[PDB]
């Protein structure tokens, strides 16, 4: 009877139920430095040489 | 002034319930699902579809008989 | 330049010399009496809209 | 007043749910209102600062307001003076009042551009057939002294003369000035006068649509786990 | 001491939210209800806002609300939330009278009439708030309300040299119809909690129309988790709209500046004005007009005493639901023929589905009833 990996946090700190509203505020990091990586990069590659910054190169030449 | 003690008065009936812990989240989803939406589908439209039926048959004669009065015209610009 | 290119290459197609047919076939008949209010002002726009359908979608190619 | 002429459809390169507008069409098409209108047509709501970071840079910008001077207001020890642009300036009229305008171009007024394509029925569509749409009268119809057969306008008798033909001007890019090209830059710019938040808001709409993909597939397992308890149960009567 | 049933203030939420007991079988068409509390709130901040850089003068308010737009900082996204806002305020409200006329629930009659008071009052807020940027619509949809209300017989055309502050057109003139503008939705929303109170003495009615006192369930957790689902996915569709299509419900001639000198090619209102402006111009008259608009909001009040059958809902009477669906499809084709010029297809159709809409909730539907009655044996 080998079980999947749930309770990775109902344990430790999800059952003082302190972390369970501490994630907004603790859980609040580092998602936007994930999710750059994501829409702004997307962004960009669908409008490919049509933006400013890409063709500002041109006149920025002093 | 109706709180949950004083609603109705009711004898010999008997419920059984389980923890949602205990249970899996989606025993069917696809299974159960598709036979169960295409029944209630089957009850409904012979109720519901046919007037929207004749508001289509009444939007298409009606941008039909705008159209052959708005100077199209060949035959109908005689002397 | 482009555009007359492209104008000229779809001009020869069978919706738009079968308006092309009725359009001088009307045409001509407008200038014999001259007590008339017969326009061909429709006839024209039966050929534009065969033609421009055709133009749109093969002239931003060759601009650009 | 019989039946209209709808413009069809072009394949704009900003006609995508995603897609930006070309930021060098943009540029040749300011220099298309700065030679070939501004003379018959105004753009009241637009300044020379709306251009940097969009066609182009601060100096580039400062330099093309020096090119027309203005004329300034009242001080002591001289009148309301002239001046070069100052770089908060609007792009100049061109007619002194409403009735000079109308004497200047056969009675008719001649509409302002700053919003001409988010008001009509057709946006940068019907903008481009009428420009490229003029032809001759079919024989049948007259028209008044100055007055020019256009199918694409409400009732073809329009007061304005074909104002782009083919080397109407230079671009500074090197780019074949034919008459197609140069209709479809002032399509583009026009459509960013009209519209110069267009990119921005479809960028934010990618910044909604995954961190909305984020939250409701998981306030809808956390209504599922709830609700488990109701959908289990079971009942029984016994009398 | 259990807190929450002793203190002065939690006594309150806790009777009203969180142990209120509610049918267990309650439908997602009983969501709207709370959808339509978002909406008004949201309607309010973002209209306060817009309220501290608006200008109530005819030479500029066309170019006030132009300046929000390029100048001021994130004016364009609180500009086009409130136009949007308005429309998913007005499809929310649609749902919700036709839930409560196909369930039944208009039995509660004093929330019922209630209900029907707040129609009127959030219909005349929106016609005010559509005169203040000053373009073409609305110049034109200002004089077409007002030449009808001075075919008022005795204090008609009183009341029309009021509201433009005594003169024709000039700056006091949008000054008044701001400070309605204005005031209103404060009142609607006075209204919308008596609305609420008078429920809170039966309860709710379910989709059986059958009385549920023996299956009550708390309202905390069970809809306080399934009216915020709906809520998020409510601010999903009306982002959809701001930010890849602001301009999909408008119409492109309120980007012309009013003029009594020029001429729009068409007199269009708002989507949601569309089905009223069909049965105004179907009645060659002009007090026999404005008494058939008004009469087709104040027939609602009617349909306590016109029910006839012996059941609540309409989910086991299957001849009611081909009436029901009939009458919608109804209010589809005289908003197709509101928007359309008035020539000979749609001068016929617009009248026979004026007649069609009366005939139908004051005579097919009491009727039918009583025959569904005779085949049951009662
Ligand atoms: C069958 C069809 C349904 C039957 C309708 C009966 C129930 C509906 C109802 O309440 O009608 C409201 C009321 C009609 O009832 P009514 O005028 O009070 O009848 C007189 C009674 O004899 C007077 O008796 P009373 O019992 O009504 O006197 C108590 C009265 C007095 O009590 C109060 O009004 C409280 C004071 C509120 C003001 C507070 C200070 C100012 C702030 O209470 C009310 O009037 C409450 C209704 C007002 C709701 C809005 C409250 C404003 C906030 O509203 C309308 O005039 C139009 C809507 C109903 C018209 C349907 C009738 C067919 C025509
Ligand atoms: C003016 C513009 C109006 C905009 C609204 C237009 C909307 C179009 C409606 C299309 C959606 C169709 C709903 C699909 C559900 C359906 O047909 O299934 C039938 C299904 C069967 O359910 P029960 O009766 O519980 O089971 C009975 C056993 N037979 O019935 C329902 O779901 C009934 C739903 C009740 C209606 C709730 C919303 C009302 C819909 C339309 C609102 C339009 C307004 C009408 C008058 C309002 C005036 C302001
Ligand atoms: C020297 C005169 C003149 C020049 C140059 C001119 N126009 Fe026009 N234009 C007019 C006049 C006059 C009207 C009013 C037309 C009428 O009412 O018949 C007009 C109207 C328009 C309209 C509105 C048509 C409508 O449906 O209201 C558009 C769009 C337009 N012009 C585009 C342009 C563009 C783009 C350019 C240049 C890059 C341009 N015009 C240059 C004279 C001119
Ligand atoms: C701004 C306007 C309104 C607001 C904020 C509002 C709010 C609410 C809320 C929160 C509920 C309880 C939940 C629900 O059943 O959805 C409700 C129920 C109800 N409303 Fe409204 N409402 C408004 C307008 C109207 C209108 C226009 C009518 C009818 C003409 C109406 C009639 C009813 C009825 C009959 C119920 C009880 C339905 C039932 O339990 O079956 N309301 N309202
Ligand atoms: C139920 C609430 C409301 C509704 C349905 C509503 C509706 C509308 C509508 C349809 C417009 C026309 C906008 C356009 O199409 O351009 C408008 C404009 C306006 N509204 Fe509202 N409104 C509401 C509440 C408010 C409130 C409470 C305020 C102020 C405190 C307000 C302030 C304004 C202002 C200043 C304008 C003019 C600016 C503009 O046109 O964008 N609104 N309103
Ligand atoms: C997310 C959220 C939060 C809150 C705080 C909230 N509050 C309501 S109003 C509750 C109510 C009252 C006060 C009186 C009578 C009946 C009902 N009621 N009964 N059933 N339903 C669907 C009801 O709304 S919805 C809603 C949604
Ligand atoms: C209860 C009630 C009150 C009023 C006052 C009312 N009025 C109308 S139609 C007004 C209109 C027209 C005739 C023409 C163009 C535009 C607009 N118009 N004005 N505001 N909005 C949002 C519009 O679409 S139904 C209705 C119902």
């Amino acid at each position: 009877a080998a079980p999947t990996l749930t309770a990775r946090l109902y344990s430790l700190l999800f059952r003082r139920t302190s972390t369970f509203a501490l994630t907004i505020a603790v859980g609040a990091l580092f998602f936007e430095r994930a999710f750059d990586q994501g829409a702004d990069a997307i962004y960009e590659h669908i409008n490919q040489g049509k933006l400013w910054k890409h063709i500002k190169h041109k006149y920025e030449n002093k | 002034g109706r709180e949950f003690g004083h609603l109705t008065r009711m004898r010999h009936v008997i419920t059984y319930s389980l923890s949602p812990f205990e249970q899996r989240a989606f025993p069917h989803y696809f299974t159960k699902g598709i036979p169960n939406v295409l029944r209630r589908t089957r009850a409904c439209i012979l109720r519901v579809a046919p007037p929207f039926v004749v508001f289509y048959l009444v939007y298409t004669w009606g941008t039909q008989e705008f159209e052959k009065s708005k100077r199209k015209n060949p035959a109908a610009y005689e002397n | 330049d482009p555009l007359t290119t492209v104008r000229e290459q779809c001009e020869q197609i069978e919706k738009c010399i079968k308006a092309r047919e009725r359009l001088e076939l009307c045409d001509q008949r407008v200038s014999s009496r001259s007590q008339t209010e017969e326009d061909c002002t429709e006839e024209l726009f039966d050929f534009l809209h065969a033609r421009d359908h055709c133009v749109a979608h093969k002239l931003f190619n060759s601009l650009k | 007043t019989d039946l209209e002429l709808h413009a069809p459809s072009y394949p704009w390169s900003h006609r995508g749910l995603l897609s930006s507008l070309d930021h060098t069409s943009i540029r040749r098409g300011f220099q298309v209102y700065k030679q070939v209108c501004s003379s018959c047509h105004s753009m009241d709501y637009v300044a020379y600062r709306h251009l940097v970071g969009v066609c182009y840079t601060e100096e580039e910008a400062k330099a093309l307001a020096e090119e027309v001077e203005v004329q300034d207001g009242p001080n002591e020890d001289g009148e309301m003076f002239m001046r070069p642009g100052k770089l908060s300036d609007y792009f100049p009229k061109p007619y002194p009042n409403p009735e000079a305008a109308r004497a200047a171009n056969n009675g008719a007024l001649p509409p302002d551009l700053s919003y001409i394509v988010r008001a009509r029925h057709g946006g940068e569509d019907y903008v481009f057939s009428l420009l490229t749409g003029y032809c001759e009268p079919p024989t049948g119809v007259s028209l008044r002294e100055g007055l020019y057969f256009n199918p694409y306008f409400p009732g073809q008798a329009i007061a304005m003369a074909p104002p782009i033909y083919n080397e109407v001007l230079e671009f500074d890019d090197g780019t074949p000035a034919t008459m197609s090209q140069v209709a479809k830059d002032v399509c583009t710019f026009l459509r960013w006068a009209s519209e110069p938040e267009h990119d921005h808001r479809k960028r934010m709409g990618l910044k909604m649509l995954m961190m909305m993909g984020l939250l409701l597939p998981l306030v809808y397992a956390m209504k599922r786990h709830k609700w488990s308890v109701l959908k289990s149960r079971k009942l029984a009567y016994r009398p | 001491t259990n807190i929450r049933k002793s203190h002065p203030l939690m006594k309150i939420i806790n009777n009203a939210f969180i142990d209120l007991p509610a049918p267990s079988n309650i439908s997602s068409w009983w969501n709207f209800g709370s959808l339509l509390g978002i909406c008004l709130i949201l309607q309010i901040l973002t209209g306060l806002f817009l309220a501290m850089h608006y200008t109530s003068d005819t030479t500029t308010a066309f170019s006030s609300v132009t300046h929000i737009c390029r100048d001021v900082n994130y004016g364009w996204v609180i500009r086009y939330l409130h136009a949007n806002g308005a429309s998913m305020f007005f499809i929310c409200l649609f749902i919700h009278v036709g839930r409560g006329l196909y369930y039944g629930s208009y039995m509660f009659l004093e929330t019922w009439n209630i209900g029907v008071v707040l129609l009127f009052t959030v219909m005349a807020t929106a016609f005010m708030g559509y005169v203040l940027p000053w373009g073409q619509m609305s110049f034109w949809g200002a004089t077409v309300i007002t030449n009808l209300l001075s075919a008022i017989p005795y204090i008609g055309t009183d009341l029309v040299e009021w509201i433009w502050g005594g003169f024709s057109v000039d700056k006091a003139t949008l000054t008044r119809f701001f400070a309605f503008h204005f005031i209103l939705p404060f009142i609607i929303t006075a209204l919308a909690a008596v609305h609420l109170l008078f429920l809170h003495e039966t309860g709710s009615n379910n989709p059986t129309g059958i009385s549920s006192d023996m299956d009550k369930i708390p309202f905390h957790p069970y809809y306080t988790i399934k009216d915020i689902l709906g809520a998020l996915f409510m601010m999903l569709i009306l982002l959809i709209l701001v930010l890849f299509s602001p301009d999909l419900l408008g119409d492109p001639d309120n980007y012309t500046p009013a003029n009594p000198l020029n001429t729009p090619p068409h007199i269009k209102p708002e989507w949601y004005f569309l089905f009223a402006y069909a049965i105004l111009r179907s009645i060659p008259n002009k007090l026999g007009g404005v008494l058939a608009l008004v009469a087709s909001i104040l027939i609602l009040i009617l349909m306590p005493m016109l029910h006839t059958s012996k059941q609540r809902s309409m989910m086991f009477r299957p001849l009611s639901q081909c009436l029901f669906w009939m009458l919608v499809a109804d209010l589809i084709t005289l908003t197709w023929i509101g928007g359309q010029p008035v020539e000979h297809p749609f001068i016929i159709i617009g009248q026979l589905a004026s007649i069609l809409y009366f005939l139908i909730i004051l005579v097919l539907m009491p009727i039918t009833s009583i025959i569904e009655n005779n085949l049951l044996k009662w």
